[PDB]
């Protein structure tokens, strides 16, 4: 029903190797060349990646900004309201980004702000101006 | 034949 | 066992009637199931009796004497059974004490060509049935392909050597009748490479395992895939082995290719990530400078200037978040590449050192079939498998010749008598022979029947060594050409001292090339005296025949020195080298199922020849020309027991023809 273990013999493979007088060595050469072709392609991309790794040397260490551990607040200072209006203009509906720009407002408070100061800060106009970009 | 196989 | 074991020992199913039995007892096998079981018991019990004591004749009287009810109630059934078993050499064959001294006068006359085992076996049977029998032997000795070298205390077989198990072997009976010293063969066979160094148990076991697996693979190719014809030519075993090896070398490459293909896919996936990381570290580098410039506007600042600082701060930490998640991915893929590159698939299928040790295993097979594997039939080379005996193989320690010589006792054997022509006609036969010494001194033999046990190689001779008048029919001659007759040689080395491992019966030698794998590839230590026996097989067998004894013994010592020490191997006192293909009375060693042949050809060979009538319009004549021999027995070819049985077979068929079958009624 099946070949022995560690022995590979498919109907197609037999026909391919016995197709002619030297189809045997032909098939084994095409795979010998395919192996060289793929082996040098490895070293090429290994060389390419080796160069790209040296350009990433140092990491992003001289570019990290320290942690600001500020605590959340309920009161909207005139300053914080103004930061918000500008954050909407630059980020749109991304409530997470806006929350980070302000620093002391939760993602839900940001959403509350959108409804609370809707008419006073013309948030409709501010959002449609954002869509123009 | 196979029989003689050492 | 008991009664059922006797049936097995006689190569018969204990609980079923054979085709031959159906012919002789058609009343029983077509009759009720009850009668059949009575028949079977009678048959089996009679066999047991003969087997339990094979050194005396078993008569009908003695048989009936030791039967129970209702098995001894029907005495004509018992008589029919006994006669049948006696006729076909199942009981009372070989060398036994005869109770009723031979019939006073003989009936019918048979000439038997050749006094090999098959000839001798048949002769004894025909004489047992009271017929005039004369054997014509070209050699100055009996036994033919059972040859035994004897000189001083040295005893070594140049021909047949091994009893291939006693379980169902007729030779088991013969060995109880003749003083045969049967010694078991120890399976272990240490190999030694060209240099003289032993092959480590690591390789030894894992090359042999591959060999056995390569064979099973060819069987799969043959039966399951039906790979049996290639460009009209029938596929050989050698062809199929090459095809299998190639496909195994192919798979090795297929594995390697898709392994490195796994590497490039990950390596090229890593390439894309590194580009993304470089482009992000570039934008981070820029964004930091912008945030820095924004913080140069010292407080107090208006809200847009404040927003700019806060904005660029958020934007930077967002891009720092991304880069760290990409450095996370980089670490995972970078070790996933150390994973795949750490465990590569197989480098090669077999090395040059491996392929040489595998060639020894091919040589072994080439010895067993006495032929290059390129000649064996893929489909049928092993067709006689199912009929192999049980038990360990043995060697005849006192020389195999002891058997033919024992069989030759009390028989009219004309030695040095080379049959030149066989003439057979409706009224009878004449055989024309000559004296091998003075070839002009001619003999003529008139007989009712000729039994031809000429070796297949002889029958193959071109131009014919024996002429048939009239010529043998197309169906017979085609069978002769189709069939394979192989070759295998032995080198006998007689020393004054045992320098080999006494507990090791046989040790191999691995040749340098495929072309010379058969050349002195195996050595036998079997005998009482210090004798080493070296085989020449495969393609090497035929070529070593054109080389002188000195050179052959040379290469033998060379090898043995390399294994045991260049000073531990003395000069051989006596040496013999067989040349079976050269031998005109053999023209080879034994038969093999050649590509384009089958087991059915062996049957064709056993089929007798019936001449045309003298007067046209006269009744269909009696069969006159009969064939026995190793090449006629489909289920036991190329062996002694096979020959033995073929002889018994024809003797039965001949006696049935000329003395009549009294047991069929
Ligand atoms: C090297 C070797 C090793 C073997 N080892 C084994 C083994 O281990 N086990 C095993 O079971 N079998 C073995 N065999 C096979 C076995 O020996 C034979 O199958 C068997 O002996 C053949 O018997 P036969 O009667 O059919 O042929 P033969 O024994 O050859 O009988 C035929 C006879 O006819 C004679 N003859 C030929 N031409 C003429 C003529 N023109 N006129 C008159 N007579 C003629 C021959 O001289 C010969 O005596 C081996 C064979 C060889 C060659």
């Amino acid at each position: 029903r099946k070949p022995p273990k560690g022995m590979f013999l498919s109907q197609e493979d037999v026909e391919a190797v016995s197709a002619n007088a030297t189809a045997a060595t032909t098939v084994l050469r095409q795979l010998d060349m395919e192996l060289v072709s793929v082996k040098r392609q490895i070293q090429n991309i290994k060389q390419t990646n080796s160069a790209l790794k040296e350009k990433l040397d140092g990491g992003i260490e001289p570019y990290r900004l320290p942690e600001v551990i500020q605590k959340c607040n309920a009161r909207w200072t005139t300053e914080e309201q103004l930061l918000a209006v500008q954050a909407i203009r630059k980020y749109g509906r991304d409530f997470q980004a806006i929350s980070d720009v302000i620093g002391n407002k939760s993602v839900v408070q940001v959403k509350n702000f959108f409804v609370n100061y809707r008419r006073r800060f013309n948030i409709d106009e501010v959002l449609q101006e954002w869509e123009a970009e | 034949p196979r029989s003689f196989l050492v | 066992s008991g009664v059922e074991g006797a049936a097995f020992q006689s190569r018969l199913p204990h609980d079923r009637m054979t085709s031959q039995e159906a012919a002789c007892f058609p009343d029983i096998i077509s009759g009720p199931q009850q009668t059949q079981k009575v028949f079977l018991f009678i048959r089996n019990r009679t066999l047991q009796l003969w087997l339990d004591n094979p050194k005396i004749q078993l008569t009908f009287e003695a048989t009936l004497q030791q039967l129970e009810a209702p098995y001894n109630s029907d005495t004509v059934l018992v008589h029919r059974v006994h006669s049948y078993l006696e006729r076909h050499g199942l009981i009372n064959f070989g060398i036994y004490k005869r109770i009723k001294p031979l019939p006073t006068k003989k009936t019918g006359k048979v000439i038997i060509i050749g006094s090999g085992v098959s000839g001798l076996a048949a002769a004894r049977q025909l004489q047992s049935f009271g017929m005039d029998v004369t054997l014509l032997e070209a050699r100055d000795r009996v036994g033919g392909r059972v040859a035994t070298f004897r000189k001083g205390n040295y005893v070594a077989d140049l021909g047949a050597m091994v009893v291939t198990g006693l379980g169902g072997n007729p030779m088991a009976v013969v060995s109880k009748q003749v003083n045969m010293e049967l010694a078991k063969i120890k399976q272990k066979c240490p190999l030694y490479e060209a240099n003289g160094q032993a092959v480590p148990k690591e390789k030894d076991e894992m090359v042999e395992q591959e060999f056995n697996r390569l064979l099973e693979a060819t069987s799969y190719l043959s039966h399951q895939l039906d790979f049996n014809v290639l460009n009209n030519k029938p596929v050989s075993l050698g062809q199929a082995l090459e095809v299998v090896i190639q496909l195994q070398e192919k798979h090795v490459k297929d594995e390697q290719i898709e392994h490195w293909k796994k590497i490039v896919k990950t390596q090229e996936e890593l390439k894309e990530l590194l580009n993304k990381m470089v482009n992000l570290k570039e934008k981070i580098k820029e964004l930091h400078q912008q945030y820095k410039e924004a913080s140069e506007v010292k407080p107090p600042r208006d809200i847009t200037a404040e927003f700019l600082v806060k904005s660029k701060h958020r934007d930077l930490t967002a891009l720092c978040k991304e880069y760290d998640e990409l450095a996370e991915t980089q670490g995972k893929l970078e070790e996933k590449l150390q994973e795949l590159e750490a465990n590569p698939p197989s480098d090669v299928y077999l090395s040059s050192r491996d392929r040489q040790i595998l060639d020894w295993h091919f040589a072994n097979l080439e010895f067993a079939n006495a032929t290059p594997l390129s000649t064996l039939s893929l489909k049928h080379w092993d067709q006689d498998d199912d009929f192999e005996f049980t038990g360990s193989h043995l060697t005849v320690r006192n020389g195999y010749s002891c058997v033919p010589v024992a069989l030759a006792e009390g028989l009219d054997i004309k030695l040095n008598t080379a049959v030149r022509q066989v003439r057979y006609t409706a009224s009878g036969c004449e055989v024309i022979a000559v004296n091998t010494r003075s070839t002009s001194q001619t003999f003529i033999y008139k007989c009712d029947a000729v039994l031809c046990t000429l070796p297949l190689g002889v029958l193959k001779q071109q131009p014919p060594a024996v002429q048939f008048v009239p010529p043998l029919p197309e169906w017979k001659t085609s069978a002769v050409q189709r069939m394979g007759f192989g070759n295998l040689n032995k080198v006998v080395l007689c020393f004054d001292r045992v320098f080999w491992d006494p507990s090791v019966n046989l040790f191999g030698h691995v040749g340098s090339t495929t072309a010379s794998r058969g050349e002195l590839f195996l050595f036998w230590n079997l005998y009482k005296a210090p004798i080493l026996l070296a085989l020449v097989a495969g393609e090497a067998a035929g070529i070593m025949e054109n080389i002188s004894d000195d050179v052959i013994v040379g290469r033998c010592l060379a090898i043995l020195k390399g294994i045991f020490g260049s000073s531990a191997v003395p000069q051989p006192k006596e040496t013999v080298v067989s040349r079976w293909r050269a031998d005109p009375w053999a023209r080879g060693s034994y038969s093999y199922v050649a590509a384009g042949s089958s087991g059915n050809d062996y049957d064709l060979m056993a089929q007798p020849i019936t001449p045309g009538p003298s007067i046209p319009g006269a009744p269909q004549p009696i069969p006159r020309l009969f064939f026995a021999g190793e090449h006629t027995i489909r289920n036991y070819p190329a062996t002694v027991h096979g020959a033995l049985l073929s002889g018994l077979r024809e003797a039965g068929r001949i006696a049935d023809q000329f003395l009549g079958a009294m047991y069929t009624l």
